């Protein structure tokens, strides 16, 4: 879930 | 249409101690004598869980921008560890480099950052409370993420 959240931030 | 185009971002001084300031060499192109300033920001994601733990390391206004190719080194002090949740201090996080024109963000360059202890004992047995003086920031600079957004460039 940390990787999914970090990916949303970069988008 | 898009008056500004970011051509390249280079990660300087990497890896480095956690406390060293961030350094990005940015190259951009400007189509005309851009009327308003460009606002560049370096934002540190302190916690993947919430946007409230973001730290804007620096916000810079570049301008008047004459038409042409430009390059500069954007330097910003390291994040305040006192605002970072311990659970998110060690391991992967993200640093963002954004540019905004007339209050509209048009580009976001993201880099995954991996904060890790340099001593083997600390890597295998991390302290209960993170020791930012022993953390190394390893930015995953071979894999940048670029996202562009449609904005209103007209005056």
């Amino acid at each position: 879930e940390k990787a999914a959240r970090l990916a949303r931030r970069i988008a | 249409m898009a008056k500004v185009q970011v051509n390249n971002v280079v990660v300087l001084d990497n890896p480095s101690p956690f406390y060293n300031p961030f350094q990005f060499e940015i190259t951009f192109e400007c189509i005309e004598d851009l009327s308003e300033d460009l606002e560049w920001k370096i934002i540190y994601v302190g916690s993947a869980e919430s946007e409230e733990y973001d730290q804007v390391l620096d916000s810079v206004l570049v301008g008047p921008v004459p038409a042409g190719r430009h390059m500069f080194v954007f330097q910003a002090d390291a994040p305040n560890p006192g605002l970072i949740p311990d659970a998110d201090a060690v391991g992967v996080t993200v640093v963002l480099i954004t540019c905004t024109y007339r209050g509209q963000e048009f580009i976001r360059v993201g880099y995954y950052v991996n904060n890790e202890y340099t001593e083997t004992e600390l890597r295998e047995n991390p302290p209960v409370k993170p020791d930012f003086s022993k953390l190394q920031r390893n930015i995953l600079a071979s894999n940048p993420r670029v996202t562009r957004f449609h904005i209103n460039w007209e005056d």
